[PDB]
This record gives C-alpha cells, structure tokens and sequence, in this order.
C-alpha cells in the first residue's frame, strides 16, 4: 500500500461527499469501523467525545438517513482539498496513515469560507479489491465550527 | 426607537433589540458587568494550586485561577499598566501572572505584585515617589462555586449564588451534579446571531417537537422568581444503540434542560450530560462553548453510551444542529423589520409548572429579567 | 456631511455613498417606498406553487405563482418571531410553513395556521384576542410587464405603466416581444455602494472611454419624466465569430441599455440579451444578479451566437468586467473626500432626453428621482 | 493513462496561469476545443451559458490578447490548489476526468481571498506524445464572482 | 465621551483607541493637518515619470518624479467623479489619465484635459463656467530630507528641517549619509489601532522586557548606555544604545557579527517622526517603516530594508543576515507586531478607563536610561495639540 | 533520477513536521550549507535579496527554532499546509531544480482560521544517503502582506 493508492481512495471519498451522493459515503468504511470528528485540543488531552461519533457502519447510514429525512438546515456544499497521505506503517493489506485536509463550505446563496482543516488519522484495510477504512478520525485544527456541521468530513 | 418597548408586557419584543449597538454596549455594563453571575468553568478543570483558565464575562476577558488554600479567584485579563492581556494561554499553571509587555506581575488574586524598574535602573528613571502599586490592578470578581460550577460577578451587590438561582434551580442542578464529573470533550459553535436569540431558543419549549423532527421520524417547564432562569423536563434505525440508555437518575426524568441568566445551560438528555456557556461577540454573532461531561465513576459501557448519545447534541447534533441555525433565520428574517415586534403571546404567566408544548412563559421570563437589569421596564 | 450643494444635481456629496444612517433611510424611503422592485421573470415561476426568494433592498421577499396565472409576493419574515419562512432559492409548494414553530401561510402570505393555537388539552395556546387574520408578513403589490415581475410595499405607487412611462414601456416591449428562456445565471458582487453601479449603467459618457475593447453609429439617451429610468442606444481578433450576429429587430438599433429605478436593467447588445438586478448589501458593497436570455424560438445556430456574444457581458465580460471594477475605484478614490462633491456638469444641468455621448443627463436624472424619494430636494 | 498523468498536466496548466505567462495558456487545448466557466446551479439545470464561452483555441488566444492589450482591471494574481484527478473513462489516448480546484486571488495590494472553487469536467486527447484538452468546463461551487473575473480558471 | 483625565499625559483614555468619530477627526487634524507624511525614498522614483501610489492617513496619494527633476504629490482622486487616478503600486507615465472618462493630469496633478470638454458635433460638453484650472485633486506640499520624501496637505506646516528639529535632523543625517539601495519590501498587517504601534515604537521601557531574545542567548555581552531623545513638539524621538567578542548560545553566531561603519559606537538608533515614519539602525541592519491607519482596530506597517550603494558583497551579506532581527519574523520585531493587539483586546471591557504612563516622571523631555515613558507621553503631547484636546493645568 | 513523487513525499514530510509542530526536525530537511529564504513575488520580480527569514546554514535554521522555543513571545497557533504537485525544471540522479505550489492556513489557539500565505517553493534538491535534501528553498509568497507576525517558517 503506497501513498498514491490512499490518495486515490481519498479522491473518491471526497468526490462522494462533495457531489452530495451521500448514500455512498458509508460504503467507504468496514462494517465495524470507528469514525469521529474532533479537534486538536481534545486529541491532545486524550478526550474521546466527537461532534460525530460512530462505531458501526450502520450508525453512519443512520446519520445519512437523518440528513435526508429529519434534519432541517440550509443548503450548502463542501469542497475538499486534500494533500498527499503520510504512511506511518503499512503492510500489503493494512496501513496507518494521516492525510491533511481543507474543507470549504459554500452556502447555496454563494458565500465561500474555510469551514474546517486538519488531518485524517486512518487505519486502512483491504476487502476484496480496494482499500477500506476501519478508522477515520478527522482531527480539526480549530475548536470552532461555524453555525452547524451537517455533512460529515 | 428601534429599541422602544411596546408596553410593560413582554408579549411584544422590539426587533431592534437584536441589532442596536448602543444597546449592546449597555448590555455589557448593566448585565455582564452588573448584578449577575457569569459562568466561568468547572472547579474540576482547575484542580491544583496555580492552575488557571482564560474566558469571558460578556465581552470582558477574565482569568480564573486556583490558589493554595483550595480557593478559586477571578480577575479581569487586563494589565493595570497599559492594558495588555495578562494571561495569553487558554489554560495553564503558574505561580505569579506576569504581563509580557513590561513584566508587571500579579498574584493569583489579581493584585499588582511587582512593577519592572519601579525604582529605576542604575538609579535612572522609574516611577515617581508618589506612585503606589496597591492603587492599581484589574477589576477583581466575586467568585461563587455551586456543585463544582465556577461563577463570577463584577458586582458587590449581586445576591449569593443560591439566592440568585432560587431553590427550584438549585435542586435541579444538584440532581445532575451530585457526584464527581469528568470532561469528555470541548467544542465551540459560533452562532450567526445576537446572543439573545440563542438564549431565548434554549428556553423555548414551544419549538421542541416542531423544529426538531428527529424523534417523530425514527413536556413541562418552570421559570425562576426572576424569570432569568428556567427548567425544561421530561418524565427504523439501522443501529438503535444510538438511543440505547441506562437508568442512573432515581426519578425517571429523561430530559432536564436548565438555563441561568445570562448565558449558562446545564443539560441532561438521557445519558448525555453537558454544560454550555453563551458569550456575545458582535451585534449579530455569538459563541456557544460546549463542555461534554461524564461521571468519574463511569464503567466502559456506561461511558461509551455517553459518547454515542452525544450524536444528539453539539454542532452536528440530531437535535442541536437546528438550534444553531435557527437564530440566524431570525437574524436574517428581520433584516427589513428593525421597527417591528416579535409576538410572544403563547401560554399564561403563572405561579408553578406549565405544559411545555404550548407556552412561551420561559421566553417572556427572560425578557422580564432583561428589562429589569437594563432599566427598560414600564 | 451629506449636504447637497443646492437644488442642482450638478454636485453630488461624496458622503451619500458612505453615510450608514442615509442608507437606512434609503431602505425606508426607496426600497419600501414608492418604487417597483424587480423580483424575477414570470417564466421562472411558470407553474402554480413555483416560488423564488429574493430581496427588495435589504428586505427578503418570496415571489410565488398561485392559481389562474396569479403571482403574489410577500416579506420572507414569519409573523411569529421573525424567522425566514422560505429557506430555498427556488422551489414549488402548496403551503409555506415556518420551520421554527410550524406556522403556515398560503401562497399570498396570509397566516393560515398556528401550531397549538387553541392549546393542547386546553392548556396554553393563544389568548382569545388572537386572530391569525391580524398577523402576517408585509405583502407587496405585484406588477407584471412583458414578463417582468415587480413588487412594491407601497399602496400609493403608480401603475407599472405610469411608473415606467410611455417611452420606457415601448423600449421594454421592443426586446421582450416574444417568449424568452433563461440560458444562465451569474452573480457579480460589487465592491461599491449600489448607487455607483446604478449611475454607471446610466452613464453614456464613459461608453467609449472606459471600454477600449469596443473599438479594436448615431448615439443618444432617453430619460423618463421622473429622471429615474433611462435608455442608452446605438444605431485583430483571431476568431471573429465572437462578434458575428444576425438582424433580429425591425430597427437596426444594435445597443439598447435600459434602467428602471432603483435597480433594474434590460440589456440588448447585438444578440446578447440579459436582465440585471442590483441589490444593496452593505454601505460599500452591492450585488448584481445576471439572467442571460435567449428566445424560445431560437434556432440552434442562433442560440450559439448568444453564447459567444455573452463573452462581452457578465463578470468576465470584455465590456462588463470594467463596469464591475470602476465603482470600486470611485469608492476607494474618495476615501479621504467624504466632505467634497462629484462634479456632474457634462451637458449642463439638463435632466431629459438627449442625442449624443457628451452628456451626463441620465445620471443627474437618477439624482433627481433619488432626492424626490428621499426628501432631499432643496 | 492515469491520475498522475492528468495531475502533471494540471500542474503545468496552473503554473501557466499563476505565473502570468498567459500567452501559453491556449496551447493546453486542441484547436477545436470547448472551454466554459459556469457554476453548479447552471450545470444542474442544463443551462449552457458561460462566464467565459469558447469553442476554439483562437477564442482563448483572443481572451488573453484582450487581457494584455485592451481591458482595464487592477493587477492581481491567482493561486491554484488542485486535488488528485479522477477518471470516468480512459483508453491510451482519450480520457474523461474531473479535478477539484481551489483558486485564491491575491490583489497586488496584498489581500488574499478564496476566489473560486469547484471541479473541472475534462475531455483529454493525445496530440503525439503530449496530453491536450479537448474540453474543460470549470464548474464553480459558487454562483458569486467577486468584482470581476479576468484571468481564466 | 473622549475625556482626558488632566493636563498631563500620565493618563490616556482607552476610548481613544476605539472611538470612530475621534478617528475621523484624526484624518482631518493629523493626516491632512500640520504634519509631514512619509511617502517614499527619492531613489525609488529616480527617472522622470516614475511614480508610486501610497497613502497619507486614509487618503490615497500619488507621488511622482517630473522632468525638472523635482518630486510632486497629489491626492489619488479624479476631479470628475472620484475614481482613483493611478491604479498601479508603481510605474512610469507621461501623463496620468483617469480610466473612467479619460480626464488627464500632468505630474503635478493639474487637470489638463477633459474628454469632450467642448462637446461633439456642437452638442453637449461643459458649461462656460467650468474652468480646468479650478478643478483638480488636492496637491500636497512635498519635502525631501536626505532622500526621504514627505507630503503635507497644509500650507502652514513648518519646513521639514524645522518640523523635525536639530536633534532629529542630525540623527537622520547620520544614517542617511550616502546613497542607499532598497533590498527588500514587506508589509505587516497590525491587529490594532495605529496609535498602539506608534506608542510601541517610542516605548523604550519594553526593550529588554518584551524582547527576550538577547537575554536568552546571551553569553558574553559587553554592557551599554541607553537613552531617549524627544524633539520639542514631543512628536518625534530617538532610542539609542551604545573578551572583545560577544558570545551567544547560537549554533551560528554569524547571525550577530558585523562591522564598524558609523565611526560611532552607537549600536542601536531607532528614530520616529510624527505621525507614522520610522528610520532604524540595528548594528548593520538599516530600515525605514511607514505606519498607516486602516480601520479603528487595524493598521499597516510597510517596511523598506536598505543597504548602501557602496556595500561590498560581504557587507551586504551581513545586512541580509542581521535582517532576521527585524520585520514580521524578526527575533525582535515579531513581538512588536503582536503586543498592540494584546492591548486592543485586553481593553475590550475598559473603554471608560485609562492607561497609566508614569515612568520617568510627568513630562516629555529627553532622558538617559530606558526606564522612562517620556517619548510615549511625548507622542500624546503632539497628538493632543493637533487634535485640540489639550487641557489647562 | 529524482521525480515528482519523491519530491511530493518529501514535501509532505516537510509540511507534517511544521503542521504538527515537531519543529526540532525542520532543519534536518536541509543540507549543512543550505539557503532558505521567505520572500514575496514583488521582491522576486525586482531581484531584491532580503528575506522575512534568511538562512545560509542549517545551523541558522536550528537557531531559529531554538529562539521559537526559548525566547520569543507569541500567541499560540498552528499552520496547515496544502501543497500541490511539484514540477521539476532540471534533473539527474542526485539533483533537481523544482517548484511546488503552497497554501498555508494559520489557526489561532482561539479558533480563527485564515489563509495566511500562498505561493510556490523554489527548490534545489540534492541526495544524501538515500533520500532528498534541500540545498535551497525559497518560499515566494503571492502576497506582500504578513498578518501580525510570522513565527513558524513556511
Ligand atoms: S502593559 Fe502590562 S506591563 Fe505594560
Ligand atoms: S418564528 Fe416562525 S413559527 Fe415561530
Ligand atoms: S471619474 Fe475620472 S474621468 Fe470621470
Ligand atoms: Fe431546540
Ligand atoms: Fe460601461
Ligand atoms: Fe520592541
């Protein structure tokens, strides 16, 4: 597992969220994954809470369900701009990697702002063909989220 | 004039109260720095001598610090020389405070302890013989601690904390904060609205099952004496462990949301415990600081329960996310209407409990306290 | 301050572009006064329930088709606590419902339902003195003219036909003679007070001075009776198909630019057709919403011609890019000159129709209408 | 013909615009190219108009000429930050792909803003050895352009 | 609202840093009043037609070399409808012409041409009462002193030598004594009111307290006499400082090694001129700074780094190395950038209170020793005089 | 041969070192005899030599990091770098001249995020014992403006 394979998976992950084909987003994770949105201060102090906290793929599907069916929020999109992954350790089938990210938010009425940046802390595994996330934790540089966070990072 | 009240009644609120910047300056003077208690932090977050945190009361920067006698002290984060922030870290530990600018130094009470070169260097310059250290320092706050909640006031005349809270509030706080707590995360949510829209929101039982459609998809309130404070109580998921819970309060109350003028919330939603601090920033923006809590006695399964339920709250919450946005819907809907009034006529104002689904008595309650403090009564 | 030199519109005080209290009065006296505000095209809301959200000045609006071709418009502000009612740029609906507390509104903006109005279990709800009938966002008069939808808060505003006057009506009819189709929407945010863009569109004098593209023709200007509306008319590229066009008008006018106070433009440049909506945003910013048009009956070869001609207009227009920046150069050039005056004397103090380029008649025309609405005639 | 291929073309496309050596920008396209800048709104509704709309290399050459010699605007530069492309289909010579972009505008006066973001919808051909754009459509996430757009995305 | 405590400058009202009406008055009474505003160096506009755009206070300005070898400055605002006339930071022009309706201007800023002034085909154009000579941007008086170009709106400001006074003139002359060469420009955006920065640059008190770099890496530093000069206006100041080898717990001490060049012994000379110019000499690091207000809460510091035209490659390299001491990432300068913002935010709740400025006494005269705020109080003496905020004692 | 992806992985390690504030490692990306400078497009166009940071030894870099740790006063904050794909001007097996686009965000410990710098690195790379080492890095910033101060190198 090389950085450009992870880069390629990251392109599809990002493309998925950015194009609002949100139903596909859980498929990027194993059945029993961890996914968490957090910030450096929590990370630094070893605090476990997340803005999003999931320990199964089902919970990701349900989060998406709620986005579709229940939650009220104004329309907006993301634009993800990722950097090159760094691998901490890798096999032929598993990897620990971090990836730097920037996420713009563009309101439907036109305003664009830097909504989040940081790095994903990942554990990857290979099911069949391609890479799959067992863990993705989005450690955000800022402790501040503007208004609300409706789409996952 | 955009801030003229329509009567002595709190059934009409002038929309200009959310945008008038002279009035916001008055809020700083008469509320934040008046007869109130501002929430600073939990005593457990500053547990050792010399541990401190920086925060705000209203727009005014504050330092809150533990001393060796086990007591907690708070003072304005302003050097009594030329005005620099004293402490620059969000949190740390120290013996003395020292201003980075010209190194004046303060004790953990906020008294001025030392002036660099007060008596010159090499007998040259320094202060005049008439200068006296004792005569200069930042404003010091009164500190009150209630069930580990650290509050601060600038006013000599504010009632004691128990008296400010009232008995009903005190026992609802005591019910949640009964044994040692442990912080399990911090997040901040910047709100695109005047602070008052958020604080009205948290008191607004009327919206509970109208704005938040999560529950239908997948009541009861009390106001303090003042009006200032309030309590809201309640007695197809691929993975429903999200809403899986466990008994821990020997009363069956599954939802307790409680507010303390002018910007503290304590919440219990099933097993999800949190404190909120609400701070004004500009006329049209404010800041909501979330402190997620666990009990120090949590088992691993209990704690994971908390972690999972937290998906209900905070900036991405299945409820909360709508609370953060709705303020901004009001801020923007009233853009052309600074001259008009909010209509808050729902429910009757009375001694005792009310059903939460069809009343606005807690919102009116905020306004009674507000007008009192602001000198805006009729 | 914002002191007019005299009754002449030869001198405009630079402060008019920077004074925030004047801006507030523009909101009361112009946008919500005796004007027609441009909302959208009738073909953009073709079916009953089609709605769009826009602004009149600073005030958010809903414009919506109802039964039997009828179009209605109202303030996008809930009559409860002031939340935006419609949160989408466009959609289709039976009923409006506020997301906050689930009040509902018909297509005309009448309040038709209040959540728990009668109470629940005869607990809470509205007092008996409460009539849905007496609570509603402000409604706008609506006027359609050759497909253009306009809105006014004012019951005393003249008819769309008298407001425009005969000259303007014919020149509108000339371009909007048969069904049109939206081929694109772009918004251009302008780094100036709105008034600078509006004067710019009426400013025939810069035409061949600022724009050094359009030379590498009998001219003239119509101004209406009020001064508010105007028409300008004219009658080594490697790929010169940018500029190839076809006759389309019975008349060989190859440029008609037309303005309707306080913020509507209709452009015909060759085969490039567009509508512009100008909206104030802050004291030093505004927004220009472009809608590019073809005719329904365009051949494929014809449509393509519009698409290449569009290179002249819009945010990267070989002409229009320059119209966007030039107001910003004015905004900044006068940073130190709030107490001084723009000198606007080309073609004397004349404010009526003229032949020729060497005049500023229609610019002065805008100031005459502005001072009329604002109560700033001497 | 894969990601890194396209990424390397993009890098040179971006270096071209960013370093104001703009005369060479049109050489990135075939003689019979399509170039449009639009936004997600227009794109979602099938509306065809472009802030810029070109259907030949020469048309681009003219835009750049107008920029050098005719048009009036305050001096500014762009900075492109591109993500990894992603291929809809490819052979050995022809490719459909999309690249996410962020474009910063830095006025000559010093102010930096996020000026545009979105994805390129691309059609690539080969012209003996070196990759060339048959079509680039810059689909902007925002419907707002600040002030003016003079340099191409 | 904006009330001084008394007649001295030992107490400054914190409201002076946030009051917007007061800031408007600063524009009339300071920037467009009896002062000299720093524009640029003569050597940066050496050929006829060479111009730069900049500001005096908030007002945009163009400064330009004409064919008679003189330098002229005028307001960067067209006399027609207000457009900026010159749109480039710098360049070279014959005539200036507003881009909007092609009005033309010579290099003194007189209006020389109005498009279609007398009509086209006998129609339109200007009335007879419009005279080009009566209509132009405001011209500045221009003064050149040792290559420094300054402008004023006021016909009543003293000549530059008199405005500066003898102490300041000589010390400008000591550094600016032979041709200089620009070797670097950088701008620092400051997150405070302009005045917090100008006070800071006058503030000798903080020199060895805020800036810990020297004390941190000191091993063998020979000790110095420090002092402060204040001109009689109070508006202008100079801060100064004056084995065999200085030793530093630095891997590369070259950072700090230089050569004698002033025949002087003075190792640090920092000189300010009301309301916003700095000339500095820190060993061999020479620079000028231009400070401009931007909003009530922000300002801009424009740095011009200098060498001498006679520098040898070795000497040059010393300057390039010592430059790490200064600018936005200076071992000293980075801190001057942040500290005004610390004040701007510490006083958020304190607009009714006052700064206490009592070091070195109650006046604004020269002083030996760094443990003084005399040059700070000096600033406010000149400030309150321009502003009409003096009090009887 | 040095190619674009050795450089990009090198850049990613470079950025990671600064962004994670493991700043004691930053100087080791460089040769003992390196040049490092931070500048802006205007200085670069006009050929001016001064830097916001100007280093002609690795030791100069180390000294900078030491001042950062021991001496200097500043409000805590982090950078986040977002690097594009390098392009190589010249190249053999040991050495390359190269350029890489960068964006740098600064996030204050209090939460604010802003675009802090953007531009391109102008690199001269060599090889010591296997992987790359910068003989020279010039950060040429697109803007002439620095907000407040620059503490961390680009
Ligand atoms: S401002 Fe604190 S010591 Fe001077
Ligand atoms: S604000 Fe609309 S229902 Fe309450
Ligand atoms: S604004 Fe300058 S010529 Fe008209
Ligand atoms: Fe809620
Ligand atoms: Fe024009
Ligand atoms: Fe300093």
């Amino acid at each position: 597992i090389h950085e450009i394979q992870i880069a390629a998976f990251n392109a599809a992950y990002a493309k998925t969220i950015d194009s609002d084909v949100m139903e596909q987003w859980p498929t990027f994770f194993t059945k029993d994954c961890h996914y968490r949105v957090t910030n450096v201060d929590n990370h630094a102090e070893g605090l476990a809470a997340g803005i999003v906290w999931a320990d199964s793929q089902d919970m990701l599907t349900d989060r998406i369900s709620a986005l579709r069916e229940a939650n009220i929020y104004e329309r907006h999109r993301y634009r993800h701009i990722l950097g090159l992954p760094s691998i901490q350790s890798a096999d032929a089938t598993q990897a620990s990697a971090s990836t730097p990210f920037l996420v713009l938010r563009i309101m439907h009425t036109g305003e664009t702002e830097v909504f989040a940046s940081g790095e994903y802390h990942d554990k990857f595994t290979t099911i069949d063909g391609k890479l799959r996330l067992q863990e993705r934790v989005a450690v955000c540089d800022s402790t501040v989220t503007d208004t609300l966070m409706s789409l996952p990072l | 004039s955009i801030i003229q009240w329509h009567g002595a009644t709190n059934t009409r609120v002038p929309f200009g109260i959310y945008t008038d910047t002279a009035n916001a300056d008055q809020e700083q003077q008469r509320i934040y720095r008046g007869e109130v208690w501002n929430y600073l932090c939990l005593e457990s977050e500053i547990p050792e001598a010399g541990d401190f945190r920086t925060t705000f009361a209203g727009e005014t920067p504050i330092v809150v610090v533990r001393d060796a006698d086990q007591e907690i002290y708070a003072f304005e984060n302003r050097c009594a020389h030329r005005g620099a922030l004293i402490a620059l870290e969000k949190s740390g530990r120290t013996d003395s405070f020292q201003c980075v600018y010209h190194a004046w130094s303060y004790n953990r009470q906020g008294d001025l302890t030392g002036v660099a070169f007060e008596k010159g260097v090499k007998g040259q310059g320094g202060m005049p013989a008439s200068f006296c250290k004792e005569e200069h320092g930042p404003r010091k706050l009164r500190v009150a601690v209630f069930c580990g909640l650290v509050f601060g006031s600038f006013s000599e005349d504010v009632p004691s904390i128990e008296d400010y809270l009232g008995p009903e509030i005190c026992e609802r706080i005591e019910r949640v904060l009964h044994k040692p707590v442990e912080v399990i995360g911090r997040f901040t949510q910047k709100l695109p609205n005047n602070w008052k829209l958020y604080f009205e929101n948290v008191k607004d039982s009327y919206h509970a099952s109208l704005l938040h459609m999560f529950f239908t998809t997948f009541g009861g309130v009390i106001v303090d004496e003042s009006g200032g404070h309030h309590v809201s109580y309640s007695m197809r998921l691929k993975d429903p462990s999200l809403l899986e819970g466990f008994e821990e309060f020997e009363d069956g109350v599954t939802l307790q949301i409680l507010s303390v003028f002018p910007g503290f919330v304590l919440q219990q939603i099933q097993n999800s415990i949190a404190v909120r601090q609400l701070l004004p920033k500009s006329i049209s923006s404010s800041e909501l600081n979330w402190t997620y809590l666990g009990y120090a006695d949590d088992s691993a399964e209990q704690r994971k329960v908390r972690l999972k339920q937290a998906n209900l709250i905070g900036p991405a919450g299945f409820i909360s996310m709508e609370d953060g946005a709705v303020g901004g819907f009001v801020q923007r809907g009233i853009a052309g209407a600074a001259n008009l009034d909010a209509v808050i006529e729902m429910g009757g104002d009375h001694e005792g409990s009310s059903e939460g689904r069809a009343t606005e008595t807690s919102v009116r309650g905020f306004w009674k306290a507000y007008r009192k403090h602001m000198g805006q009564e009729m």
